């Protein structure tokens, strides 16, 4: 991983005079070097996973290397398990308000029914008469969900299919949009991606979801390999994050997701605000993945 | 004899139909504590066995053998009603049993 | 000078010929006298900006900004860029184009990222291309202009690889639905220019249809937006006038106290939220009285409010004047004025209560309320109402309490129902104080028990 | 209503009117464990009534209530039987008292 | 008491050299001279008492000041409560099988039943198929149940009063003869004195009995100062010692205590082994005691 | 010289004239040619040995062993004697008598402590004086003698208080079933005295009745008990004879093996335990075989039993002789013999068990015993029969283990039931070791399940 790769050269004083070098930033001369010597070391293009051990420290220690944009690159990506992912397709292929039946399924599986409790009772709290749950403990509660609870119930709930409007709520109500998603106001986009890309794991997570979710028009369905459920489970790991994206409506089929933002007040920038919301409604990899995995595909 | 042993049982119940009013079509594994006692009656409760039906005792609320009762629930269950809202419930789920 | 866009693109193969025109990369001006001098960048990006390689094959005409290979993009050099790529597949590679010598960040207006897109394929055979590959970049064009300057051509049309690499094939543009606007491109053109200098009193933004015939003919169209930037020479505002009035009340204190709102819209730094986060301004002086100790002015949400979160002060009054500027003291300024005009009713009612021997309380007796016209003069900030005695023997203690709530409640609890009978006649004092002043001096409660 | 509260209640009895087949003459203070249960129905008993009513439940060793059972008991009581010679017993007079 | 009075002086040089002497024992002209200047130090003619902290120092610091016998001094004996032991009488005046109404009221003491029940299951604990208990661990359960279960209840049942043999048997079996009494020979009692005589808690507890116990004719009862209490306490201390008395048969009213011992083996010393049995068997104290404590005196 | 007894006693009172003869201290001689030459210790005793004051009150003659008081002892001089008391009542003190110049501890035969009683009043009246204390000393007297003693005056009836303050009462003494023995008192006379030495084949004690009359005639008596010492001149030993007959079996180990005991009975040391336990003698050589390593002579409880903890050897027979004086080497010695004879069955003989299949067993399978002879050979120190088998693929493990007691017992866990079928007759062999050899060489059990 990623902090054992710098554990690998740390001791070396190549690599331990050169990272310091970066973290200072002629210096740029001296850190332009550091680069070319570290892009020898296991840390430099290694990768990390989500919910692993350190998730933090892996991106923490690796970003503190980079020489110093739109789309960033995406380490934390468990690249090798975009193989794991098709067979997960395969799996949710064999195994009516559908998302019921999901959420049953949760239900009876002590593992998922006891995370899946334990963090819908944090994002439900009261906290006082204008304050309808504290959003921070929410997203913390939801961000341990998505890697604790197993794929096969994580996703046939996220991204189950619907016949009607009480399933396609049930749906959108999935995270608890009135805690993790709604609020009084929604931000700038594009600030909103700014602050996001302050974070490790929201700005990694977020190069994971147009890693494998940016509307790419090579492939057939605009995903990496026509692969649905990379884009899905890179998707999903914003879930908890200043990104949380969610479902806008409740149509029985017509699925649409946005984080909870807008593009007012951009103005020279209306077309990046745009460039990267675009990516979330007006998607065919998230449009076909959750439709197709929804269905069985 | 046919009966089975003090210990948790489960049954898959709709939220709505446990009848707590909590309008929800999501199911719950319902479990909860019964069957026959291994353990021998107390000397205690053959006492109390003994001087109940001979009447030594002050007519009471009593019991003349152990309970298959829980000692332990679920920490907690949440579901989503009819209503768009969520809801937890506490001590619904046996997660022990024993005989008292 | 700036591009027309900040990044282009182009389809690269392997082993193409040595010197294939790539593409065009244009920048228009903000001074007629301004011409461009177009340079590269020397070494080769690939995915997430990687530096892969010195750039040996790719050069620019400095007066036309047409890229072309110098030399012949072969399968080894890709393999070289490919090795290089971090791991990623190599798909994309790009270089830096800038309009002077600086070197510097790739930050357009001054810059602007090629982006080529890579095949591991020699270039296909030009009877089976498609017109829309024959006409129209690879992906959807985009374009960047800005306002009160000088119009000239922005772009050709015309692939150059299909023109040098499928000469053989016909190919004209235009544009539809473009009457009226500063967009043209003649009947059966290759190039696209504008005729007028755009302002935002023509459009806040551009969609036209480019359209295109190749040869056996073939009619294809794509849409042809541009994104528009607004002027930067002066602040057009406001549409809303100034109006002074307002009124505050001494001892109506809030959590959050507001004088007046005057929503406030330019056409200059409302437009884009960073125009005025970047530079803005607000009222400087006076300050020592109310603009320091209390008050201040919300001008970044182009609301203009004046508003408190500390206490409030004796009843001075003043007018002052607010800047909604973006740049003070070195720029045209607009401003407008708002004053505070401040001006506690403090009743003194004994409300006569009657109580009732052996009262059928379910944990407590009920007495009466406090709640008088005070609770909008403080706005809910209740002046702590005290209701006591000495002097009767009956109901000696119970919950009396300076209740906090707007209203004010007070009540005995159910210890004293065979209590009361000892006397009917009890007399009580309420008192209350708030803000380090007496607000409600004494007034004494007859409450009788029989 | 008069039903008194679970509790500990006592009555001094002779060891052989036990009915343990020790013959001793001897008397414990037999202490047990008896009354109305304060605890209200936990919502797991209020669903396993609704579902033993309704018959949804197995047939099975099983309480529709707290059982008001003790929870611990003396460490034991010796004495002298008819035949000179000494014997303890065990869990023969309540020492806690609580509904399970 | 004992320990804090030999502390009072020993800090003293002449106290701690003088100390130091007599346990040395020329060596007995200096001994002789530390009797006669630690005679004057506080622990001389010091006393301890009945459950006192420290019961054992508080006697080996006394004795190890003697300079170095049927009557031996008893600094153990609490001297001061002599005159409680007297009006003790009073309050035991006032609080069939006469023995089952004791054991009775202990069942129903919380605490002597505990403390009864915590020795008898030592008592009749069987270690092996020739070896009916382990005397020691009962004769320690006995000592600390003598000490700790209030007078009225162990007074009252080791001491009760009868009316045949079922019910004397049941004295007689107050505290398992079987384990505590009883063994396959009675050693001499000659030389079970030899043996106590050694241990400083046996041996002073042997001088109350022959302090409070002796066979005397100056008083009426055989007592000091016709005392029954007196030789009551210092009788019942003497159980869980090598020289435990108890009762010999279960005469319904016949009561005669003793030790299990014997004097076979005593030759030149015949006669005081019998006096010291005297006290036992043939003392009017133990006699009129015994029975008027068992008539409620 | 030893005294007649080892205490005195007397009734002291406050302000006795001086001079009042108290008593006489007596001592009877081991040779004819000793007489003692009486003297006292220089300070009284009180409570528990208190040493109250220098004696300057009680003188003896040194000849007649008469204690009186040479000074009257006052009541002041009781309270002086009284506060030195260590806080105990001062009803009893003391003097050290001894035979000799020395000083020493007053430990008889060497000494006696005269216990002088003592009343907080003056003499009483003679006429309230019972005959009981005109006749015979307060306390019941208890005298001591010794065997092969000169016989002579031990003792003078009369109370010298009682004649010297009440003189005007005449009282005189004799003893009653007296006759045979060697006590004498002559009718009405104040001593007594033996008139033959004691020795162990008249009597181990004695018991006679003393009488008086006083005066009006009044007749009191008590009893006359005597102390009987044993004489120490050698051991009369023993009524019992050698045997040296026994036996031991090799391989027979005990955890306390004996081989005779020949209980022994003398008049010397077995009467009372301190003669022999202050010293004795048991076998000395020949050690280094037998009695060094395993066996031991219980001597001390008049026995003679040879006994051994230890292990066996070889079959070396021997015979000891068995020391049972008190004194070895520089007495007459009393001693015996003992031989030891050392001489194991090894049975192999392999029952033939059946079994069933499908044995309705309650936990195991039972298959047999290993009980044999040898039971007894070992004396239940089981040589730990193993069960063992290879060959057979039916049972393949059981709980067949060398069980350690005398009987031993084999089976099988109730889990081959249906295994059992697999095959009718099954081999097994047993062996055993003990004692490092080899017991049970082997046997081949054949056990049938059919």
């Amino acid at each position: 991983d990623c902090v054992r790769a710098n554990e690998l050269c740390a001791a070396e004083s190549n690599c331990s005079s050169r990272y310091r070098t970066l973290r200072q930033c002629l210096a740029n001369k001296e850190c332009q070097a550091a680069l070319e010597v570290l892009q020898e070391s296991p840390l430099y293009d290694c990768r990390c996973k989500r919910g692993m051990k350190k998730e933090l420290q892996c991106l923490q220690i690796y970003w503190s290397i980079h020489l110093g944009e739109f789309y960033e690159a995406s380490p934390y990506e468990p690249v090798t398990s975009r193989l794991s992912d098709i067979f997960r397709l395969a799996s949710i292929f064999s195994g009516s308000n559908h998302c019921l039946d999901a959420a049953k399924a949760c239900n009876l599986n002590d593992n998922c029914k006891k995370l899946r409790s334990s963090y819908i009772s944090i994002c439900n709290r009261e906290i006082s008469p204008t304050e309808r749950c504290n959003r921070r403990k929410c997203h913390k509660a939801l961000r341990q969900f998505f890697d604790r609870v197993p794929s096969e119930y994580t996703y046939r709930m996220l991204f189950c299919s619907c016949q009607d409007q009480a399933c396609a709520e049930r749906r959108r109500q999935t995270i608890l949009p009135s805690c993790s998603y709604e609020d009084k106001e929604k931000p700038n986009c594009l600030d909103l991606r700014g602050v996001c890309r302050t974070d490790h794991l929201c700005r990694s997570r977020l190069a994971d979801f147009h890693a494998n979710c940016r509307a790419s028009y090579q492939t057939v369905t605009s995903c990496p390999a026509d692969n649905y459920q990379a884009c899905l489970g890179s998707y999903a790991g914003m879930i908890g994050f200043d990104m949380t994206p969610n479902y806008v409506d409740s149509s029985p089929t017509g699925i649409v997701v946005s984080p909870w933002c807008s593009c007012r007040g951009s103005g020279n920038m209306e077309e990046e605000c745009e460039k990267f919301l675009r990516d979330f409604t007006e998607n065919p990899c998230l449009r076909n993945a959750i439709q197709a995995f929804g269905n069985g595909t | 004899l046919g009966a089975r042993p003090c210990g948790l049982r489960e049954l898959e119940v709709r939220v709505s139909e446990l009848g707590l009013g909590y309008a929800s079509d999501e199911t719950v594994l319902f479990r909860y504590c019964a069957g026959a006692c291994e353990a021998a009656a107390r000397v205690y409760d053959l006492g109390l066995r003994r001087l109940r039906q001979r009447r030594r005792l002050r007519r009471e609320r009593v019991r003349a053998q152990p309970c298959c009762r829980p000692t332990a629930y679920e920490d907690e269950v949440s579901f989503l009603d009819a209503h768009s809202r969520y809801h937890t419930v506490h001590e619904l789920s046996a997660r022990e049993c024993a005989c008292v | 000078l700036y591009f027309s866009r900040d990044a282009y693109w182009e389809k690269l193969y392997v082993d193409q010929a040595a010197g294939t025109p790539l593409l065009y990369v244009h920048a228009l001006r903000d001074a007629p006298e301004e011409v461009p001098s177009f340079r590269l960048g020397q070494h080769l990006y690939g995915t997430y900006r990687t530096r892969l390689h010195e750039n040996n094959w790719i050069c620019i005409q400095e007066d036309t900004g047409l890229l072309y290979l110098n030399r012949s993009l072969d399968h080894s050099s890709w393999e070289k860029l490919s090795v290089r790529n971090r791991g990623f597949p190599l798909l994309t590679v790009y270089l830096k184009v800038f309009l002077s010598p600086t070197e510097g960040e790739c930050q357009w207006p001054g810059c602007a990222r090629v982006y080529f897109s890579f095949f591991n394929t020699s270039f296909p055979a030009c009877s089976s291309l498609k017109p829309r590959e024959l006409c129209f970049p690879e992906t959807r064009p985009s374009f960047r202009i800005r306002e009160n300057r000088p119009p000239g051509t922005f772009h050709q049309f015309r692939l150059l690889p299909v023109q040098f690499l499928c000469p053989n094939i016909s190919v004209a543009y235009r544009l539809l639905e473009g009457e009226g606007l500063p967009f043209r491109c003649a009947p059966d053109s290759l190039e696209v220019s504008t005729r007028w200098a755009l302002d935002r009193e023509q459009r806040e933004k551009y969609e036209l249809v480019a359209v295109c015939t190749v040869h056996r003919e073939e009619v294809v169209m794509v849409p042809f937006p541009v994104t528009v930037y607004d002027e930067d020479d002066s602040a057009p505002t406001f549409p809303a006038g100034v109006d002074t009035a307002s009124a505050v009340v001494e001892f109506k204190r809030k959590e959050d106290t507001v004088v007046a709102t005057l929503r406030v819209f330019d056409a200059d730094v409302v437009p884009a939220s960073g125009e005025l986060v970047r530079r803005y301004t607000s009222t400087l002086l006076p300050g020592d009285t109310w603009a320091q100790q209390t008050f201040r002015v919300e001008h970044w949400p182009n609301e203009t409010s004046v508003q408190a979160n500390g206490s409030f002060v004796r009843a001075t009054v003043h007018d002052y004047r607010l800047v909604l500027n973006r740049n003070l003291s070195i720029s045209e300024n607009r401003t407008m004025q708002l004053a505070v005009l401040v001006n506690p009713v403090s009743l003194h009612l004994p409300s006569t209560y009657s109580l009732s021997v052996s009262r059928r309380a379910r944990r407590f007796a009920q007495i009466g309320k406090v709640c008088v016209e005070n609770c909008q003069a403080f706005s809910g900030i209740n002046v702590q109402y005290k209701l006591h005695s000495s002097g009767a023997n009956c109901s000696t203690l119970g919950v009396v309490t300076s209740a906090e709530d707007t209203s004010g409640i007070l009540f005995v609890n159910d210890t004293k129902a065979l209590r009361r009978p000892k006397c009917a006649e009890l007399h009580y004092m309420v008192v209350a104080t708030d803000q380090q002043t007496s607000r409600q001096a004494q007034a004494q409660l007859l409450v009788t028990v029989e």
